[PDB]
């Protein structure tokens, strides 16, 4: 079906340059106008760029004209954005959208690829096991956790038992402080589960090729 | 440029009730042709914002019948007639009839429910962390309501520590509750110097452990 996939997001030094890509499938990329929409950390949506069906006609808002540049490769069905003269302001989640001819503007979006413009350096997270003292029971259930401390940038992935445990999970949003992120996740399983069969915390920080599976032991 | 203003920023509505969102522009935007572009989007927790109403009042494919965009005048209003748990998210009105395409601030929908106390749990620092010279004590306050809840950390039966890092998930679509974690971060030395660690939710809900290991 109609699929849009943004790629290339990442950490970049100020003034640095990056290039986002948006692979469109499930529709005739050349017959549809395409756009770029960002979402700031404050969850504010900002229109970034729009380009006509046969390319050429590009529109850019006031803030990014001269630095950003939209283009498209209609043969490979790819939408591109050229980011130059980057600033901290530009740090956001970047979406690419499909225009519904004579209907609506952003008819279809993508998963989104985050780019972080900052002078901070990449730091690998520290993953710590979280279990109750002495493995102390709380009735018919047990809540386990996992703490990922001090990482940069934001993009981090955490799952339990490679995805087996998904039911009673609780991944808390990362809180930034001193140019480092901290995140945690809890999982509630019955008493007859954890002590019997170990639960593992799978953490992956792409930016630093970090990937660690920490088993929760009592 | 033309600015879109949404009211209210937050909206807590009872389940199965009716809801309305307002979005007024600083200038007239309805065209004398047949293409007034005023759209309403919804960003469900942890997902991309989807299209609901386009061209002031039209319903996009898939969008449940309960969604009606009335608009009109200078105040564009979205109307949710049968509010469901799956309708919690953030609604943003986007304008496109003026070159500088702008978006509204947003309206976070909150599903009202009966109060629910949190299932508090405290966790002592890991041996690994202590080895690196640090001690983070984590406490989880899962599935409660409303979001307004307090948590106090008490070291050695008195010390109300304040160097804590809190975090809240957004309302859960299943049960409409909230969850938060409080992580008190102190040094291995400052931690080794004490014994009891308590986590109080606020007739408070207390949870604590003793020692530095066990």
């Amino acid at each position: 079906e109609v699929i849009l996939v943004e790629s290339g997001g990442g950490l970049v030094k100020p003034g640095g340059s990056l290039k986002l890509s948006c692979a469109a499938s499930g529709f005739t990329f050349s017959s549809y106008t395409m756009s770029w929409v960002r979402q700031t950390p404050e969850k504010r949506l900002e229109w970034v760029a729009t380009i006509s069906s046969g390319g050429g006609n590009t529109y850019y808002p006031d803030s990014v004209k001269g630095r950003f540049t939209i283009s498209r490769d209609n043969a490979k069905n790819n939408l591109y954005l050229q980011m130059s003269s980057l600033r901290s302001e530009d740090t956001a989640l970047y979406y690419c959208a499909r225009y519904y001819r004579y209907e609506a503007w952003f008819a279809s979006w993508g998963q989104g690829t985050l780019v972080t413009v900052s002078a901070a350096k990449t730091t690998a997270p520290s993953v710590y096991p979280l279990a109750p003292v002495c493995g102390d029971t709380t009735g018919s259930s047990v809540t386990l956790g996992c703490l990922v401390k001090g990482y940069f940038p934001e993009p981090v992935t955490l799952t339990w038992n490679s995805g087996s445990l998904s039911s009673g999970v609780h991944t808390f949003p990362a809180v930034l402080q001193s140019d480092l992120y901290t995140l945690s996740s809890s999982v509630t399983v019955t008493s007859s589960t954890w002590p019997s069969q170990s639960i593992t915390c799978n953490v992956a920080h792409p930016a630093s090729s970090t990937k660690v599976d920490k088993k929760i032991e009592p | 440029d033309v600015l879109m203003t949404q009211t209210p920023v937050s909206l807590s509505v009872s389940l199965g009730d009716q809801a309305s969102i307002s979005c007024r522009s600083s200038q007239s935007i309805v065209h004398s042709t047949g293409n007034t572009y005023l759209e309403w989007y919804l960003q469900k927790p942890g997902q991309s914002p989807k299209l609901l109403i386009y061209k002031i009042s039209n319903r996009f494919s898939g969008v449940p019948d309960r969604f009606s965009g009335s608009g009109s005048g200078t105040d564009f209003t979205l109307k949710i007639s049968r509010v469901e748990a799956e309708d919690l998210g953030v609604y943003y009105c986007f304008q496109a009839s003026h070159a500088p395409r702008t978006f509204g601030g947003g309206t976070k929908l909150e599903i009202k429910r009966a109060d629910a106390a949190p299932t508090v749990s405290i966790f002592p620092p890991s041996s690994e962390q202590l080895t690196s010279g640090g001690a983070s004590v984590v406490c989880f306050l899962n599935n409660f309501y409303p979001k307004d809840i307090n948590v106090k950390w008490k070291i050695d039966g008195s010390e109300r520590q304040n160097g804590v890092l809190n975090s809240w998930t957004d309302q859960d679509s299943k049960d409409s509750t909230y969850s938060m974690s409080s992580t008190l971060t102190l040094t291995k030395d400052e931690y080794e110097r004490h014994n009891s660690y308590t986590c109080e939710a606020t007739s408070p809900i207390v949870k604590s452990f003793n020692r530095n290991e066990c």
